[PDB]
Formats: structure tokens, sequence, C-alpha cells
């Protein structure tokens, strides 16, 4: 039952790591996360996994 | 805002890529890293935003 619930909600960022090289290697796509990171906005992971 | 043909006296240098440098492009100054681009500029376009 927990499998169905998790698939029913769309999440933006699967993880909480975004390497510097990856943003530069993906410049063509206007990724929303890379734009936030380059402007000093950060999202922190929850303590409990 | 657009291509220019009248410029002040100043010596140019060689392009340095994949490194954080101070740049000056036709009078526009800043700091950043330069990498090759796949964008397609029309003849009357000089800058992208």
């Amino acid at each position: 039952i927990e499998d169905l619930l998790f698939n029913k909600v769309t999440l933006a960022d699967a993880g909480f790591m975004k390497q510097y090289g990856e943003c530069l290697g993906d410049i063509n796509a206007r990724d929303l996360i890379c734009a936030q990171k380059f402007n000093g906005l950060t999202v922190l992971p929850p303590l409990l996994t | 805002n657009a291509p220019a043909t009248v410029c002040g006296p100043k010596l140019s240098t060689d392009l340095i890529k994949n490194q954080c440098v101070n740049f000056n492009f036709n009078g526009l100054t800043g700091t950043g890293v330069l990498t090759p681009s796949s964008k397609r500029f029309q003849p009357f376009q000089q800058f992208g935003r």
C-alpha cells in the first residue's frame, strides 16, 4: 500500500545533491534547480529518511 | 545592446576557458567561467539573456 501512495505524488527533486559540473554540463536545459542554486537558494534534507 | 565597431584604446588577450576569470566583452565587464555554447545567434544579435 505504501508503494502506491509514493507513486501517486510527484516530487520535484529526487535527491538533495547537485554537483557543479552537472549544472554546467546541462546548460542547454533551463533546469529550475540549477537556477535556484546559482542564486543562493538551498533546500536541506530531512533528518529522518 | 548590439554589435559595435567604434571602440576605445585597449589591448585584447587570449581566451581562457573552463576557469573563473575577470572578462570584458566589448565593454561589458564581469566575473565567471567561459565554456563553448551550442546556441545559434542571428547576425544582428550580440548578447543573450
